[PDB]
């Protein structure tokens, strides 16, 4: 089992484990590997567990982080994934002042497309984009991480759990109990990263839901039934929210040029209809020039 | 959400052909049967309306089973555990609030010991290899109904349920793919509400016609005329409910004149 | 009822 593994240090702590950095004593290779621990008499494979192994093995993409093997044993389950040496946030923290150059920026979201577009060909949400699960290697890759939140979504999809999204990221029609989301959702999240990693700071950092909703508000205008048809219809809508008029794009993430603010434009969309795909965005102007930065 | 609905449906598609069950399997079982199995999916209908879950975990359970036991010999007085860790994977994968292993063990009116229900669920994931998110009837029958004129909710309700009578009985059902049996279950339940059949736009989508569907379809209807009189009935009993429109209170067609 | 295990000798 764990035998060819040699650990090497700790790399982070999760929900139900510990990871390690360790190395392949025959092929060489690094991994990241996530004990899970189990034990009988209890709840058994814990269920986020049983999605993210799930999904994971069906999501084969080079921007998506792979489950390389699942070792188990009759007490232990080891998750051995490959081995990213950074995620964003911690790379954000670091460009504290450079900041980012653009054509990272853009090499960046274009890669997050890619994978978030073949998660949603193949009927799987991510729910928890968020920098902290954008792991990059040193070959200037960025990868969809952490699937422990993910869910394999039916068409039409149908109510799915609400207690959704880290709120940072986390969308409107979530923000407003929606019984119906999708896909839309992780464009949204992408939306407010692709706003972080240029101001480098968070771009909704409501500490409610409704400090959340009233900041987006405020940021994009609040919604009606024009821009959002059906908005004041949904179960958490309130007659009583105050009615924010909607500031230039170009306020919101100034350092932005046109292009970037048509695309962030499309993916922070009201509605969740309009709001871009991440297929779609894959054409938008604003990449025409991308290239894969280290 | 017709951004990527063809992408699924073709990758649904080919992930069906992966996760299908062997069609002989049962003669390979020297202790147990359809017959059988059909007493144990039956089973699971009722666990699914006690508990309250979704259809949907209800279609995975039966797949876990169906390829589990396309590799593992069992006992016939292990059957039941087999069945139980399954609906217990299908739920923590599918529910938003799966029930607990107490309550898996609970409605087995203590058959199993809880430390047998985990070891079955671990050893059923082994055998799959996590292979979990399988394509199932419910899911083409819901892609299918993107295509009706106007929505139908007695015609979802009546593929539904003759959907869900298909996986009762492994002979012939298993020789069919989930997409095929949702064709079928979808024009039997189109033409006998409405008289419909099998919409045009749904051969472009699935390169299906009747005359590909006819086989599937023809056992499908004996099946639906049948039903009345099959050993099982916790499905009609079920669909009686007007949480499905009492559907299975309708009458089936004598014939279907294709 | 559910609550049963099941017969099938």
């Amino acid at each position: 089992s764990m035998e060819n593994f040699q650990k090497v240090e700790k790399i982070g702590e999760g929900t139900y484990g510990v990871v390690y950095k360790a190395r392949n004593k025959l092929t060489g290779e690094v991994v990241a590997l996530k004990k899970i621990r189990l034990d009988t008499e209890t709840e058994g494979v814990p269920s986020t567990a049983i999605r993210e192994i799930s999904l994971l093995k069906e999501l084969n993409h080079p921007n998506i982080v792979k489950l390389l093997d699942v070792i188990h044993t009759e007490n232990k389950l080891y998750l051995v994934f490959e081995f990213l040496h950074q995620d964003l946030k911690k790379f954000m923290d670091a460009s504290a002042l450079t900041g980012i150059p653009l054509p990272l920026i853009k090499s960046y979201l274009f890669q997050l497309l890619q994978g978030l577009a073949f998660c949603h060909s193949h009927r799987v949400l991510h729910r928890d984009l968020k920098p902290q699960n954008l792991l990059i290697n040193t070959e200037g890759a960025i990868k969809l991480a952490d699937f422990g939140l993910a869910r394999a979504f039916g068409v039409p999809v149908r109510t799915y759990t609400h207690e959704v999204v880290t709120l940072w990221y986390r969308a409107p029609e979530i923000l407003l109990g929606c019984k119906y989301y999708s896909t839309a959702v992780d464009i949204w999240s992408l939306g407010c990263i692709f706003a972080e990693m240029v101001t480098r700071r968070a771009l909704f950092p409501g500490d409610s839901e409704i400090d959340q909703l009233f900041r987006i508000f405020r940021t994009l205008g609040t919604p009606d039934e024009v821009v959002w048809p059906g908005v004041t219809s949904m179960p958490d809508y309130k007659p009583s929210f105050p009615k924010w008029a909607r500031q230039d794009f170009s306020k919101v993430v100034p350092p932005l040029d046109e292009d970037g603010r048509s695309l962030l434009s499309q993916m922070l969309h009201y509605d969740p209809n309009k709001r871009i795909s991440a297929k779609a965005a894959l054409a938008h102007p604003f990449f025409q020039d991308v290239t894969k930065p280290v | 959400v017709p951004d990527y609905h063809e992408d699924i449906h073709t990758y649904l598609r080919e992930m069906e052909v992966k996760c299908k069950p062997k069609v002989g399997y049962m003669k390979k079982q020297p202790d147990i049967t359809n017959s059988m199995r059909a007493i144990l999916v039956d089973w699971l209908v009722e666990v699914g309306e006690e508990y309250k879950l979704q259809n949907e975990t209800l279609h995975l359970a039966v797949n876990y089973i169906d390829r589990f036991l396309s590799s593992m010999s069992v006992l016939r007085g292990k059957l039941q555990l087999v069945g139980t860790a399954a609906m217990l994977l299908a739920s923590k994968f599918e529910e938003i609030y799966p029930p607990e292993v107490a309550e898996f063990v609970y409605i087995t009116d203590d058959t199993y010991t809880k430390k047998q229900v985990l070891r079955m669920e671990h050893l059923v994931l082994k055998v799959l290899t996590f292979d979990l998110a399988a394509p199932t009837v419910n899911q083409f029958l819901t892609q299918y109904f993107l295509h009706q004129q106007p929505a139908n909710c007695k015609v979802e309700s009546l593929a539904m349920f003759l959907g869900e009578l298909s996986l009762i009985d492994a002979d012939p059902y298993l020789k069919y793919l989930p997409s095929v049996i949702a064709g079928a279950a979808f024009h039997l339940a189109l033409y006998t509400v409405t008289g419909q059949s099998w919409p045009e736009s749904l051969i472009r989508k699935t390169g299906y016609t009747l005359e590909s569907l006819k086989p599937c379809l023809m056992d499908l209807h004996q099946t639906y005329l049948k039903a009345p009189q099959h050993a099982q009935q916790s499905i009609r009993e079920k669909y009686k409910n007007s949480k499905y429109h009492g559907v299975s209170l309708l009458n089936p067609p004598e014939t279907l004149n294709l | 009822p559910v609550k049963r295990r099941l017969d099938l000798e």
